[PDB]
């Protein structure tokens, strides 16, 4: 309890936590907010800090969920990301379902919590907050 | 205006076809580009052709999807950590989504472009 | 008879006929004008149209004709199209006799009608058409 | 003037010669610039300079036909089709003309670049 | 400020560890730069920074002597003959000298960049 | 004694000598000066002229001496020289003891008087003079 | 005698001939000089004509000569010419003796009139004429 | 001034010597350059430096010729046909000319820069 809050982890110079609760992934991000100073979805900047979030998912999740969101989303305001077509032509025009909007992001279970997998901004899933304490 | 070939049918001053092979994204734009100068798979700037494709491709095809042409619709994001930084650091799941049309319907959706349809050619009369 | 008149075959998007009569290059660019809009000798832009031209000409041409004529033809003023000599100097005298003047073209039977020859322009044979039919 | 070497002839302020040995165009032309500086098949910028080059080669020559110096006549062309547009695409016959004189008149012919004939060699004495 | 990681520690707004291991002064540095980014022999800029840096390492090593950041002390320095000139040719026993801290001052010296000591690891939190 | 005076030696075009007396090098440099027009501790050149020095110093130096101040020294006001630390800031404070600034240069005959070495310029040694005689 | 004097050889565009009579160069090339327009000492201008020369001298030189002037001689009005010495120091002094001052040049019987090599422009020996005949 | 190394003489402000072993001229220049910084063969710019060096060789020399520092006299000109043309085909008999002196004179000759004499080096004190 020295540097962060209860049931935070301490790594590297930031506190973490992953909450079991089901969000979107915009409540989500400021549920975090409103934990911290600078508080924010879990950003994952290294190898090292995959591994210690990896980790730490796997031993504080409860078992029935499986996917946790992380702080990762597309900016563009379009509906996808191609401006164009493969003839040349410009994408001004798209009829893209939102069902098939993925434009945040998360970690899997079935994967170690490792790789990042690309989600609906829709979906309701846990989820971890980062943020770093004062000294 | 100018006339479609034999086997393509046209609609405003553009040329089409269905294709039933079913082939990656990438191999059904490139058979595109080699039935016809300016080939290319379907690309749609209104509701009006989008319906003029979809009715052309219901009435010739039993699969219900078919790629039409945008790739990689996900990796061309500006993708940003919401603590506002930009990802130095990577480990994304690879991943690559087309752009698919379905035959019941105008509306849109996607599938990894590894995966294998039926498509739509397409080119300026 | 959809895209093209009678006699006429729709390839690719062109209407083409071989006339069997015979003609000079220019009077059979002429016959051609007058069959349509933008009508003129064929032009032959690729390996398929060649292909599918060499196929129509084989099967109209009658059986005691054996050159058709197509719409190249030289642009330049002067006799033949050496501008230099090899010592250098230039080619501003020119005793080229007509009858070895060939500045038009055209398709053999010997050949398959497939590559093309160059010929005099004041030679009359059968020809063939080519136009862009509207829709 | 300057004088032309023995075995060439003299007109205006050239030397010719005639040689029997036959050769494509290319090799006679090689071979001529190899008889002397400035050599070249010859060249001819008058009816008068024609006329005499004809005299010499006549009294000299058995062939009637002989290279004068210009290559390549057809393919040096601007070509066009009629339809106004210039051949991206073509499938010539492939086929190289030169320049040919005759020995019993003024008058020039072609022929294919790779047959055989006698020529006349020229330059500036 | 930002704090820094769990077994390092922090004075000012830097982080700071001992590494027990002995390596050269070249290793100590490599291997500093992989603990953390920011990562470095430890460098000094003011009195009470050696002191805090001093109690640290006293209190945590056996040896009396540890690396700092500094390498090739006279290798680096403009050397002149008396006469005033710059020596063109020479034949310098070839030495490194590399800066060196001691625990029970706050002096330096230094010692052989090929010698073996334990190091100082610091970092910007 | 035709170039130089009584007990220096003459090579290529210089007059020197070994002082066996101690003295730091400051001292010497001053005292070498102070024998003639021009002169100097050595100075030393090319191979060669290292050959000479060393064999003449081999020659005379008294048995209990075996250190000899050459004239190459440090410009640098600063302590050491490094002007940076390896992490890029600069060498703006230092601690440096004297005993280890060691901005002076010696030779020693555990090495044949061959290759030069750094030294502290407080040390009290033998060293050898150099000058240039006039014609 | 069509292009040339009589005991003058045709060759290529000039007429030529070898003077058995003795002669400085220069009165030699002034002797040349003399007998027509444009007369020059023979110069030597490709290998075809060395040829022509050296038969030409074999054939008509009197057997008790055996060297021959040609046409190439030295612009420099210094003594020789190299105009530095090897260090680099330039040379504005120079007391080449006259027997040593080869400006002129030669051919030998003893090489089949075949190379070209200096010689003394006061020597005295027969020598060959150019000239270009009128047409 | 400065004095002149054992062995060499003195002259004005230059450092002379003979060496007796007979070598080419370019052998000769390049063994000067490796006696001394600054040696080369001898060179001459006055008449009293020219007495001064073929003293000095006289003295000490059996053979009368010595190289001094000049090669390739006849290469280096400009040579001219008397018709005014320069001379672009060539067939000059091989030669190489240097400048050589004698022991009993002040005046200079040439020989082939292949044979072999005795030479006198020089360098500025």
């Amino acid at each position: 309890g020295l540097h962060c809050p209860s049931d935070w982890y301490y790594y590297d110079q930031h506190c973490y936590r992953i909450f079991n609760e089901e969000m979107n992934w915009e409540d989500a991000e400021w549920f975090c907010t409103k934990q911290a100073k600078g508080a924010h979805l879990v950003s994952i900047k290294s190898a090292k800090e995959a591994d210690f979030v990896a980790w730490m998912v796997t031993q504080n999740i409860e078992e029935s969920f499986s996917h946790v969101s992380i702080g990762l989303r597309v900016q563009n305001k379009e509906k996808q990301c191609s401006t164009k077509w493969s003839d040349g032509s410009s994408v001004s025009y798209d009829n893209l379902l939102d069902l098939y909007i993925t434009k945040c992001s998360l970690l899997k279970k079935e994967t170690g919590f490792r790789k990042w997998f690309v989600a609906s901004c829709i979906g309701k899933i846990p989820f971890v907050c980062k943020f770093p304490p004062q000294c | 205006g100018f006339c479609c070939p034999s086997h393509w049918s046209s609609y405003d001053r553009y040329c089409y076809k269905v294709f039933k092979q079913e082939m990656t994204w990438a191999d059904a734009e490139k058979f595109c580009t080699q039935q016809h100068t300016g080939s290319h798979l379907v690309s749609f700037h209104s509701t009006e052709e989008v319906d003029f494709v979809v009715k052309m491709t219901h009435q010739s095809l039993k699969s219900t999807f078919f790629w039409i042409g945008a790739n990689n619709i996900w990796n061309k994001c500006n993708w940003q950590w919401s603590d506002g930084t930009k990802p130095e650091y990577k480990e994304w799941h690879e991943e690559f989504e087309c752009l698919i049309s379905r035959t019941f319907d105008n509306q849109w959706l996607s599938a990894p472009c590894s995966d294998t349809y039926s498509f739509v050619c397409k080119f300026e009369a």
